[PDB]
């Protein structure tokens, strides 16, 4: 099993900011980590994949970087919309596993 | 136009069984990959399993293997989920994603579901 | 003269014919017929087994080795019915592979390469195959060829090799020709990389002259591949009347192998091409260390020798002729500014 | 003759696998004997011996199962690249094991032979370590199809472990590659380069040693002799492709680092200009305070020497000005 | 190459041909009739002896040595029913070498190269053939040939020319050119492994030089070989009525020729290409010793002078307080310095 | 060379076919119909409306822009009587220029 831990637990920060969202693999995972965005109490919705590239119809203020073998979600420009959980996955396995989530509030 | 379904939710007793169907519209569930994912109420999601219909290879997670069992009818274009020995923590929304594979270098292969139902809750 | 590439001077009238390469030692013609039912190996230094067995039905593998002897070739030339123009070919050893088409039988012109160890010179021989009838006649020079395995096969009824005619035959030589040509591009594969290795971290002037040999022989074969390439092209799509088909399938294969080797011979020039570059930034990187010492050392001393030249001078009216510690204070002002030099170069990572 | 080439000395232990459809035995021991009554029985057997620095043992059973000598000395040559040798008694193949360390980055190899005879699997290795731990659970748990089949599914099983090894390799390799990608062109000092020319080091000798498992997994399924079974061919053909993806995987890293080397190597020879400037400017700058110091250093007894306006501050003073002078020379055309 | 016509320059007159060459020394015209009764030769600059050899049955040769006179050659042309475009290509040397085919007449324009040693000049010269009945007519910019061979083949009987017709003869003319090349190729080959030993053993200024003409010169011989592939594959493979499919072989066979010249030439630019930057690493190497030895000595004696300057100083109240006999102290440890810094070079290598 | 069947990947299920690119935006199906008396020019997205011309009598030019769809991809290919293999080559985008004749 892959373990990805992912920090911080929750970021506060207000629009126009620039937020990033760490994940960290405990093994290692080739370059196939998803982020997702999820709002409260509606369906995931996928953001980023392959921790450079971007979705078609994603807005370009999501942007993905990889180091080595930890990866990195950063917004460059907060809107109201982009207030919700971010998750965090990796495929490189048959068996996906999750992050915890990250909740980016106001 | 591409849409998925979840039904067969509903509240059960423990040590029982449930069975989840997932209706796929717009889109063959032959030719993509079918994933069921698990989020407990105030928390992270989890993955339950994966059936990929045209070759018939399943995946499960470690934590719901033997106890649940996914399959897929291609003539419905529907992906079931039958859960068996039913415990405490298994009461979650369950989300039903398409996904499809992407290439990142001649070994490695990944995969980003695209498509996810609205869920289901199950206690 | 004859260690130079070429010593083709020859005029002359366009009818006759002579030999050229530099092997006048060994002489032997192994004629091998073969069949469905039985084989038989004849071999010899006479020219008596080779004449009869054009008119034998079976199929015949005629091996005469040594052309210094230039009458026997000429003579089984005459008998054979083949033109005198074609044996000039044969004879000429810096001929580029080539085949020609007839009547009665189809002539090609091949070059096999051996290479040896911590010899880096390839070494290219040629090999003359005639086609005609129901036998194939193979002219070469040296004793020692790459055709044991289509031997073996022949001998020990593994394969479809006795089962056809005599083209199946032409078609395993040249099959056997190509995986030659496969095995020698492993070990200049083997010698690019430990020249890339010594390149990049031994730079020396043995390893540019290993690398200008090394460009030499990559130039040599791709000179001679690209001729491969077109007579394997000429034999699957002409289809001669001696080329009895349910064979060009077998030539397809062939010409396949022939299109990956001019491939990889093309990438390994380019990487013999990008080495001399690599050494000359090597080399001026460690000649960047030299100035890096040098300069470090420079600016670490002579300034503080200016220093110690400031009040080297004698004047009759000096400053500070009888202060206490004096030359200690000196010292510490030395000691100072070397310790401050010294940490910008640990800061600039230069020292 | 049979002579030990290696380097390890640490452990030699036997263990054997014995499976049936039923039946299972696994145990080990350091005795030779033990292992020798298994060559008759009908039932698919394993045989691995971690330690062959002990050559008699290597000679004692390669007699009593029939193999030729010259594969006996291949066995215990360990500087060779993979091969396969088809015999009528046995099927005889050279893999070899690589380990990575994250920490250190280096590879580390273990020549393993490996040779089918009938009912029997002898496996032949270098140190204590294996990557079979998977088939070792698949024959001890009885999950997967391991046990139904003969010796042949359990080569191929052990080829499969080695392949599955070389991905999770792979995939070691491919963070350093992307870390080594980031830090080159974001952090450029010596280390970086050390490293570079460590990993283009280390993907050559994955090439040279992948590229021939590519033509024995080639061979054992294509010329196929009666040892393999018709029935195990697609599962060779699968670990074939298996090797054909680790090799396009080796090219595309080595062409990614030839070009970080690349890279590297056109930021030289621009250093050369900046170090012949400092030293330049630094001589141009002090060579004339010392020539005007030394001049009015020498003892003639006659210059003009006296204090009348104070000699060394107007010698000061015009010694700092034409360092100031030579100074403002530079910066002109860009210095 | 129709409508009778000639090119509109701005200088010219629209009605004048003009020779485009340098050389105006010479002027000679010869005529060999050749057969197989007998053999007839004459040189006579009167331009009328030529003209009773237009209707000849046995076929002959006219060579026309030095065309800076457009007089003659005009005249020539006109005489023969030469088209005056035709004309103006013979006159005009800076062309590429080419073969015009008129229902009448087959006209080819080559060039052939004289090399000369210790004077790196490859020169050139163009030769006009036109093939007309059974007549051969071959213009020259000046004296000096390759076809001297040809010519005392035809005068002693040897080889197979005489017992056919002119269009053998131009096939003869054509392989003498062909070795020409051959021999002129050899030459090069010569000064190219001269200029590699020199290269890689002694890097002095005139081999830059030397490299880059050479150079120049292959280019040049490319740029002249490659239209010779075109003029020998029409020749072969067009079949002109004239050749009367005799011939076919023997085209072919120079055809063969001329490719490998071309391969030759690429292999000997690959070779010229290599070496300069073999040259580069050369002098990078020499830079790199001369700079070993200037860091060595600066090094070492750069500590030495900071003692000298420092003990050497003028102070009342300075601490030299000679401690034993001090002096020959400071001496030793002037010695125990070099010798630390001479060992960590030797260490590093660099001396 | 030998015989020719689907390769097996490690990390896919058997028989999956993927597109090796980086482009994922963009999806059309545009239909030329041409003969010598008029043309017939037809853009869409549904896939079932264009296979019906596999078995025109005039020329038709059948331009699929987008092969991240891999299930248009198989589902022409399973129409028009494509081998799996040649399907996977069309997906697969690390290659060089080549040409097959089938029957
Ligand atoms: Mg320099
Ligand atoms: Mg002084």
């Amino acid at each position: 099993d892959i373990q990805m831990t992912q920090s911080p637990s929750s970021l506060s920060a207000s629009v126009g900011d620039r937020v990033t969202i760490t994940c960290r693999a405990s093994q290692s995972v080739s370059s196939a980590v998803a982020w997702y965005q999820q709002k409260p109490g509606k369906a995931p919705k996928l953001l980023i994949y392959s921790a450079s590239s971007l979705y078609s119809g994603v807005p370009s203020r999501f942007s993905g970087s990889r180091s080595g073998t930890d990866f990195t979600l950063t917004i460059s420009s907060l809107q109201p919309e982009d207030f919700a959980t971010y998750y965090c996955q990796q495929s490189s396995s048959s068996l996906i596993t999750f992050g915890q989530g990250t909740k980016v509030e106001i | 136009e591409v849409q998925l379904v979840e039904s067969g939710g509903g509240l059960v007793q423990p040590g029982g069984s449930l069975r989840l169907s997932c209706a796929a519209s717009g889109f063959n569930v032959s030719y993509y990959s079918i994933h069921w994912v698990r989020q407990a109420p105030g928390k992270g999601l989890e993955w339950v399993a994966s059936i990929s219909s045209s070759s018939g290879s399943t995946s499960y997670a470690d934590s719901v293997k033997g106890r649940f069992t996914i399959s897929a009818d291609t003539s419905k274009n529907t992906a079931y989920l039958q859960m068996n020995s039913l415990r405490a923590e298994d009461t979650a929304v369950y989300y039903c994603a398409r996904s499809y594979w992407y290439y990142i270098w001649s070994y490695s292969y990944g995969n980003a579901m695209d498509y996810w139902g609205q869920g289901t809750l199950v206690t | 003269m004859e260690e130079k590439r070429l010593s083709a001077k020859k005029g002359l009238p366009p009818g006759t014919l002579v030999y050229t390469g530099k092997y006048r030692e060994d002489f032997e013609i192994e004629v091998m017929n073969y069949s469905i039912e039985e084989f038989r190996e004849f071999k010899t230094t006479d020219v008596e087994s080779v004449l009869p067995f054009r008119d034998s039905s079976t199929p015949t593998w005629i091996n005469i080795t040594g052309i210094h002897r230039t009458d026997v070739v000429q003579r089984v030339g005459e008998f054979f019915g083949i033109h005198p123009l074609v044996l000039e070919d044969i004879l000429n050893v810096h001929q580029r592979p080539k085949v020609e088409f007839f009547e009665n039988y189809v002539f090609i012109v091949l070059k096999m390469f051996t290479y040896d160890k911590n010899l880096h010179e390839l070494e290219s021989e040629q090999v003359s195959l005639i086609l005609t009838k129901n036998c194939v006649l193979m002219f070469q020079e040296k004793i020692g060829d790459v055709f044991d395995p289509v031997r073996e096969r022949i001998r020990y009824n593994r394969g479809i090799i006795r089962k056809k005619r005599a083209d199946y035959l032409l078609y395993s030589l040249i099959d056997a020709l190509v995986d030659d040509y496969f095995v020698l591009l492993e070990k200049i594969d083997d010698e690019i990389d430990v020249l890339e290795e010594e390149v990049l971290e031994r730079p020396e002037k043995e390893t540019v002259q290993r690398t200008h040999q090394l460009k030499r022989n990559l130039v040599e074969l791709r000179k001679t591949i690209w001729p491969l390439r077109e007579v394997l092209s000429s034999l699957y799509r002409d289809v001669p009347p001696l080329i009895e088909k349910e064979t060009v399938p077998y030539f397809r294969d062939v010409y396949d192998h022939t299109i990956q080797i001019a491939d990889t011979v093309e990438t390994f020039r380019d990487i013999v091409s990008g080495l001399l570059d690599v050494y000359l930034s090597s080399v001026s990187n460690k000649t960047n260390e030299v100035m890096k010492v040098l300069t470090i050392i420079a600016t670490i001393f002579m300034p503080l020798t200016f220093i110690a030249g400031i009040y080297g001078m004698n004047f009759e009216y000096m400053p500070e002729l009888r202060w206490k510690w004096g030359y200690p204070v000196v010292l510490a002002v030395m000691g100072v500014i070397a310790v401050i030099m010294v940490v910008y170069f640990k800061k600039k990572k230069w020292l």
